[PDB]
RNA sequence: CUUUAAAUCCUUUAACGAGGAUCCAUUGGAGGGCAAGUCUGGUGCCAGCAGCCGCGGUAGCUCCAAUAGCGUAUAU
């Protein structure tokens, strides 16, 4: 006998002004912990046929129980308008951009 | 253990009349029995050197319970004769016919046709038993049967108990009678309490021209049942 | 003494005093412009005090 | 507040109510006695003030129709007794047949009423999906028949606890 | 006042009594939605009407301290009978 | 029928039965055969006595009435003895069972309203 | 030991209360066996019932 | 009338709410949801409710065909979509793969001895998927074990249930299995990825039957309880009904809408989700049985409909199987004919086509030894439809 | 020793009470103006006979 | 892990963690037990108060009420 993670997407929607496609991501983990987001991304490029550089995920709470999570995924349509078009804060998450201290 | 059979036992008077006590490493409580050599119910019996008695179950009977409970009388003497209402097979009254014996008349009302075949196999062998297979609660219609009687034992067991039994005591209870009835709250008014029943069946009594004496629980032997003991129309003192 | 399912409902002192004797009874009396109870456990809404 | 101090402190029949109730029910102290007491004298004081309007008034109608359905809901009265009268007639036991502690123990689940309590302490327990702990949880109608182990507890066909797994390791 | 008189009749018509009868008289199949709460609460309407914000708008919002507290505390009400004998006023409606 | 089927449930009495018996199983009180219903009315424990009128004899149940007589306890008869199998959690007919009196239960106030009932029947 | 917890101190008392009401009172018991006795002596010279005035 | 003001009143205070969100809704965003509407008024669409209850004509026993390869009483049996095999299972713990076509043997699945695989215990429930892929088989040892179709190879060994299985059903065009037990709980099985989802609750009293479709939903039959209860599973709700009195033994979809169960009392209703109690009710579906004064209706054993029509077959142990019509708006039911059938009919299933029903004959009751038939036969038997306009 | 009393207790007490009223009793609740059967419903919020 | 601009908190979760289970609940009230010991007053042998202090030696009594809470003083 095994447990799986299971992965159950919502709400697909996919937003052209940003050339970008938005979902509810409901994972299934009845007795292991919060899966990490990496996992998740791998798991969602895999189910969506893409690379994971372009998937970022966030959001993720665990209901009451430890049964169900749920968060929210995006997935871009190049690497090239994630970097133009995610808040700067989820790029430094993936290493892709770095903040700089500045002089007072 | 107990009183196993093969064991040597004395038998002494009880304070009622025609009541005994089995001493020994046990008592029990014990009738003299009218047919010898026969059990009515499988119960013990002793062999006393021709004479013979019978062991009193008050498990199964609510007259042992309140004798052994500490009732001050029971106004069963041998030689009276008794109006027995609810008989059902018989067990308790199989002990009655032993108390009054030879003289003594016991009359037997039961209306279930089923417990009234073993009424009169037992009233075969005890000539002083009178089977009456009808309704207690049309006394005029076995008036016939019955002449006057001393004490009425009632263990009808329904919520109008104290209407059946003043009206059997106005046609048959002589003047001076006594009577014993047994009160199981849970069937007149389940909804009240035990002994919130147990006050108004005595005032229905009081109202039927009946003066109660005693009553007292039988709270070893059952729950929430009470035995109470009055006179009839009591003479002048 | 006979039935011990009543209660008391007297403003009598003497009285009183005799029932309190007998176990398991309660009292009932008036007192300022309300009702009152003794020995009662389940008195609930009583004059508080 | 969720209680009141009683009103004469020095009663023997007092006390020998809370006792008898704090023993059957295995409660921890008076204060819970009290808390119920307080409870039921709120339900009470509201029926009478209810069974003080007139039939037809239509507030009386409506607020005792749903008291009514709220007690029926939690369980302490029957489908057949929907009357102000039998509100009236509410004593507080029935009102300690309900805690969950109680339940446990008329269920089978738990062989002793403290044993039932400990059992709930430990979250091994179970109302429908969620684990409850709180001994003083009111079970409702609907809720008594899923009343259940927990599928974590060694009892409900869980993982063996840490005495087991020390003791196995042991031998 | 014409807007306190219809105002005050919208209250009754959403007082629990009112609804309480809706319920009997109704013939289609009863709904049990699965919660954790056994009755409608007001924390428990804040809650449904920010996740179904949530839903719409993918972000997450912070919730204060004091929220936070009343939502616990709600669920420590839920399991116990303070609140039977409270009855929301339907006097405007009759 | 046989008249000696004398309290025959109707259909309305016949659902409240088979309920509390099916209840009654799942909380440990209830005693399944003719002969375990004959012990419990010897020991004084049982609440009341259901029966099934179809038995090809009937005969082999008639002595539990007069058991019943003497201890006060209320009896009914049903007509299935197939039906009353399935609320006693067996795969086999049963044509007499026993409510057991148990100290604390929470079914005393459907059993005490049954017994009413029962009582009802023998006018 | 016992005073450290206060719930397992009610216990006690319970159970030493039903010790101490049985003198008072006769606690009910079943026919669990077939009768043999009253395992005691018969006092027939104790009179327990209430009188009615 | 002021129970009835207020009721009105609230009803219309009601229909201000879903105004406002009909707004939002109507603010590829909304062009999308505007296709899933299409496409739910093309799938109803596509269940036209086709009366053919008119064509069916009685056949005769002669065009019956009875298979008998079975030790026992047969408790439950499936029909593969492409109408070529039947699976049977039957109280001898076995499982036996017929050939539609022929009548003979192609597999079976031997009893598993106290290892090859197999059930140790009375087989109660049987599901396949609709691609006739995967076969499931439910027993009495809270075992649920997974077979290929195709092959009879066991693959997998589903546990977790506290009590015997009592029902089983694939959702329609998936792999996702639901499951019941006599321990109150659903549960929701992924045979593909063979895991474990769920487990629902609500029920007061052992299962007896579940069914399920195309939609993320499924149906029990309560027992003893007396409901019968929708579960909504995505939506998390649970809708329930209260009608025939008597234990619900057997269930039976007729569209994505509508139901049909059968009673221990001889009653077989007729459900809509719009109304809590049923819209028909047909009182001693098999007539009566017993003794004058101890008469008492035929037990329905089985209930069956075929997808998408008005035709309604149900079983029990009076010697007859018989055809019912639904009327319009499933409010009326009307009987067609009876297939004299001697035996307890402990299952009942239409063909994917519509062109024969498949009926399980046994002796004895599926749930238990109550009765006992002598003149019966263990068979399974093909009942051939004949449709003439 | 009554079978109702847990010692000081009276269980058999239920809340359908009957109670004794005394003569001088009923004179004072008339002096106070107090409704006699609804005062007492009042103090014990059940049914008073 | 998740959370968050970053981190903390909540919710998940791996491994350790109990026989005197010393991994030791308190506050208020009322009682019992004592020597080659001290003081005071007497009714020879007594009584009151009290007693970790004695010849030599220095290497964890009982009962009651409330219970994580429970007393005292003044005014009322
Ligand atoms: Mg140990």
């Amino acid at each position: 006998m095994n447990d799986t993670v299971t992965i159950r997407t919502r709400k697909f929607m996919t937003n052209r002004l940003l050339q970008r496609k938005q979902m509810v991501i409901d994972v299934l983990h009845p007795g292991k912990a919060t899966v990490p987001k990496t996992e998740i991304r791998e798991k969602l490029a895999k189910m969506y046929k893409t690379t994971p550089d372009v998937i970022f995920v966030f959001g993720f709470r665990t209901h009451f129980g430890g049964g169900k999570t749920t968060g929210f995924g995006m997935i871009y349509d190049s690497l090239d308008y994630a970097k133009k078009n995610e808040p700067k804060h989820r790029l430094a998450r993936h290493g892709l951009y770095e903040k700089k201290k500045t002089s007072r | 253990r107990g009183n196993q059979s093969g064991k040597n036992v004395m038998v002494e008077p009880h304070r009622h009349e025609g009541v005994f006590i089995c001493r020994g490493k046990e008592d029990a409580l014990v009738t003299k029995n009218l047919v010898p050599g026969e059990s009515v119910y499988g119960e013990k019996r002793v062999s006393i050197s021709k004479i013979e008695y019978r062991a009193w179950n008050p498990f199964r009977s609510k007259l042992a319970a309140a004798i052994l409970g500490g009732v001050d009388q029971i106004h069963i003497k041998p030689g009276a004769k008794v109006l027995y209402l609810g008989a059902a097979s018989g067990t308790t009254v199989s002990h009655v016919s032993d108390i009054v014996g030879p003289d003594g008349l016991v009359y037997a009302v039961e209306f279930s046709h089923r417990s009234g075949r073993d009424l009169i196999n037992l009233a075969k062998k005890r000539t002083n038993i009178i089977p009456v297979i009808e309704d207690a609660r049309h006394p005029h219609k076995y008036r016939m049967l019955i002449a006057m009687v001393d004490v009425i034992f009632a263990d009808v067991a329904q919520p109008d108990q104290t209407r059946i039994v003043a009206l059997n005591a106005h046609t048959f209870l002589r003047n001076g009678g006594h009577f014993v009835i047994s009160i199981k709250a849970n069937c007149i008014d389940s909804t009240a309490s035990a002994e919130a029943v147990f006050a108004s069946e005595v005032k229905k009594m009081q109202q039927e021209n009946m003066k109660p004496q005693e009553q007292l629980t039988l709270e070893p032997y059952e729950r929430d049942h009470a035995v109470v003991v009055g006179v009839y129309r009591p003479p002048p003192k | 003494t006979q039935h011990k399912c009543y209660i008391v409902a007297t403003v009598d002192r003497d009285l009183k005093r005799r029932i309190r004797k007998i176990p398991g009874v309660p009292i009932m009396y008036i007192s300022n412009h309300r009702y009152n109870i003794e020995r009662m456990p389940d008195d609930y809404g009583a004059p508080r005090f | 507040k969720t209680y009141v101090t009683p009103r004469r402190p020095f009663e023997k029949s007092r006390l020998d109510q809370e006792l008898k109730l704090i023993g059957e029910y295995g409660l921890r102290n008076k204060r819970e006695v009290w808390r119920v007491k307080f409870t039921l004298a709120k339900i009470r004081k509201a029926a009478r003030e209810l069974l003080t309007l007139d039939e037809k008034d239509p507030r009386r109608l409506f607020e005792g129709n749903a008291l009514l359905r709220r007690l029926v809901r939690i369980g302490v009265l029957d489908e057949g007794k929907m009357k102000l009268d039998y509100i009236l007639g509410l004593k507080i036991e029935d009102f300690l047949e309900r805690r969950l502690q109680t339940q446990v123990f008329k269920l089978g689940l738990a062989k002793s009423i403290h044993h039932a309590r400990v059992l709930i302490r430990q979250r091994h327990i179970r109302v429908r999906k969620q684990v409850v702990n709180i001994p003083s949880f009111i079970v409702r109608l609907d809720s008594q028949k899923h009343i259940d182990f927990s599928l974590r507890s060694p009892y409900g066909g869980g993982r063996p606890g840490r005495v087991k797994r020390k003791n196995a390791k042991k031998g | 006042e014409k807007k306190r008189l219809e105002r005050a009749k919208r209250r009754a018509l959403s007082s629990s009594v009112i609804r309480e009868l809706k319920e009997q008289y109704s013939d289609a199949p009863e709904e049990i939605r699965d919660a954790r709460h056994p009755h409608v609460t007001r924390q428990s309407q804040e809650d449904q009407h920010r996740i179904n914000y949530e839903e719409s708008m993918m972000v997450r919002l912070s919730v204060s301290k004091r929220e936070k507290g009343r939502r616990k505390r709600a669920n420590v009400m839920s399991s116990q009978l303070h609140s039977l004998t409270h009855f929301s006023d339907i006097s405007a409606l009759t | 029928v046989n008249p000696k089927a004398y309290p025959l449930a109707d259909a309305h009495l016949t659902k409240k039965l088979l309920d509390l018996v099916q209840q009654s199983c799942n909380y440990k009180q209830l005693r399944k055969g003719a002969n375990e219903a004959t012990k419990t009315l010897n020991r004084g424990i049982s609440e009341f006595i259901v029966m099934a009128a179809d038995a090809e004899p009937l005969e082999i149940i008639l002595h539990l009435p007069l058991l019943c007589e003497d201890k006060n306890v209320p009896y009914v008869f049903v007509r299935s003895k197939q039906a009353l199998g399935r609320a006693c959690g067996v795969s086999r007919p049963v044509i007499a069972c026993s409510v057991t009196i148990k100290e604390g239960s929470q079914l005393k106030q459907q059993i005490q309203s049954i017994q009413q009932s029962i009582e009802r029947l023998l006018v | 030991k016992i005073d450290r917890n206060p719930r397992v101190k009610h216990r006690e008392k319970f159970r030493r209360a039903k010790i101490r009401r049985r003198g008072q009172v006769r606690e009910v018991r079943k026919e669990e066996q077939r009768y043999s006795g009253e395992l005691s002596g018969i006092r027939a010279g104790v009179k327990k019932s209430i009188k009615l005035k | 009338e002021t129970a009835q003001e207020k009721k009105l009143r609230l009803a219309k205070l009601y229909l201000e709410q879903l105004r406002q969100q009909e707004e939002e809704k109507a603010e590829f965003e909304e062009d999308q949801v505007a296709g899933r509407l299409k496409e739910d008024v093309l799938e109803q669409r596509g269940r036209l409710q086709k009366l053919v209850a008119k064509e069916i004509q009685a056949p005769a026993s002669a065009d019956i065909r009875v298979l008998r390869g079975h030790q026992l009483s047969i408790t439950c049996l499936v029909v593969t979509p492409d109408d070529s095999a039947i699976f049977s299972a039957a109280k001898d713990c076995s499982i036996i793969k017929w050939s539609v076509e022929s009548g003979r043997k192609l597999h079976v699945i031997p009893r598993a001895k106290k290892k090859p695989p197999g059930h140790s215990s009375h087989v109660l429930c049987m599901a396949i998927s609709s691609d006739g892929k995967y076969l499931a088989s439910g027993d009495r040892s809270k075992l649920i074990l997974i077979w290929e179709a195709q092959s009879c190879q066991h693959l997998y060994t589903f546990t977790g249930h506290r009590d015997a299985v009592s029902g089983l059903a694939f959702r329609r065009g998936t792999h996702q299995l639901y499951s019941t037990s006599h321990d109150r709980s659903v549960k929701v099985w992924n045979v593909a990825e063979n895991s474990y989802v769920e487990t629902l609750f609500g029920h007061q009293d052992a299962v007896a039957a579940l069914d399920a479709l195309s939609r993320e939903c499924c149906v029990t039959a309560g027992g003893r309880d007396g409901t019968v209860r929708v579960w909504k599973i995505p939506e998390e709700s649970q809708l329930v009904f209260y009608g025939h009195q008597g234990s619900i033994d057997c269930i039976h979809l007729i569209n994505e809408e509508h139901m049909v169960s059968g009673a221990d009392d001889g009653s077989v209703a007729l459900w809509g989700l719009s109304k809590k109690r049923p819209l028909a009710l047909q009182r001693e579906a098999h007539g009566l049985r017993g003794e004058p004064g101890l008469e008492q209706p035929f037990w329905i054993s089985s209930v069956a409909a075929l997808l998408n029509t008005d035709l309604v077959a149900t079983g029990s142990h009076s010697s007859c199987v018989r055809l019912w019509q639904c009327g319009e708006g499933f409010r009326q039911l009307d009987l067609l004919c009876d297939i004299p059938l001697v035996g307890f009919i402990n299952s009942l299933k239409f063909s994917s086509s519509g062109d024969f029903l498949v009926a399980g004959v046994g002796q004895e009751h599926r749930l238990g030894r109550w009765w006992r038939i002598k003149e019966a036969r263990n068979s399974v038997c093909i009942i051939p439809l004949r449709r003439v306009p | 020793h009554p079978s109702c009393l847990f010692f000081q207790y009276n269980t058999q007490l239920g809340p359908p009470y009957h109670i004794l009223v005394d003569t001088n009793f009923i004179n004072f609740s008339i002096k106070a103006k107090l409704d006699l059967v609804q005062s007492m419903m009042d103090c014990l919020y059940a049914k008073c006979i």
